[PDB]
């Protein structure tokens, strides 16, 4: 059985940590919805 | 139940203690997930009940109580913020200047951030504060390292 539990609320925050790269990749989706890199 | 707008966890009580499967988002009136998050089951808030509305294993998205609602697009150009969400842990905001995935019917954007697998579901939003996809459906690179999909549905 599952339930929900509010965790916040949805705003943009000034002054967030900024991190994580930007990288450019071809990538395959399937009828199952996952993803795999086309080489 | 509770039908104020925000971020939610999804948790379940058929394993080990509580856990938190997912996240998802709460708007006007509808809850947005992923769909491997709930597998399309039945959400209880409180003493409330959330049927399922509308879903689609490719997208991997599924929408409670209503149809999706969600509708804003990553510009291709500015930084956005993931609203994470992880198990046990308080809700936080992370900046990053989202990557592509480049595929036979298009491109959309990606968010190369690692969490644990129970985050999935948690919005992205742009500087209006609008969420533009959800996380936590991508892929595993070369290093190790997770790139998630910014995914989103299709307001009808
Ligand atoms: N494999 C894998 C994952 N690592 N981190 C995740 C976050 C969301 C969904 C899946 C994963």
């Amino acid at each position: 059985d599952m339930y929900i539990e509010r965790a916040g609320d949805i705003t943009w925050e000034k002054d967030a940590e900024v991190t994580g790269n930007s990288p450019r990749l071809d990538v395959a989706l399937d009828e199952s919805g996952d993803f795999s890199l086309v080489e | 139940g509770e039908t104020t707008d925000g971020v939610y966890r999804v948790m379940t009580r058929r394993l080990l203690g509580s856990t938190q499967v997912g996240v998802g988002v709460m708007q006007e009136g509808v809850f947005h997930t992923m769909w491997h998050v709930t597998k399309g089951a039945a959400l209880r808030s409180g003493e409330g009940r959330l049927d399922p509305y509308w879903g689609d294993v490719k997208q991997d998205l599924v929408s409670y109580c209503g149809p999706w609602k969600l509708d804003a697009a990553w510009d291709g150009l500015s930084e956005v913020q993931l609203l994470a969400v992880p198990p046990g842990e308080r809700a936080k905001n992370i900046q990053t200047l989202p990557g592509i995935f480049k595929t036979k019917d298009g491109d959309i954007g990606a968010v190369a951030l690692d969490y644990p697998a129970g985050t999935s579901g948690s919005p992205i939003l742009d500087k209006c504060g609008r969420v533009i996809g959800l996380y936590g459906n991508g892929v595993v690179i070369k290093n190790g390292s997770y790139v998630s999909a910014i995914t989103q549905g299709k307001r009808e």
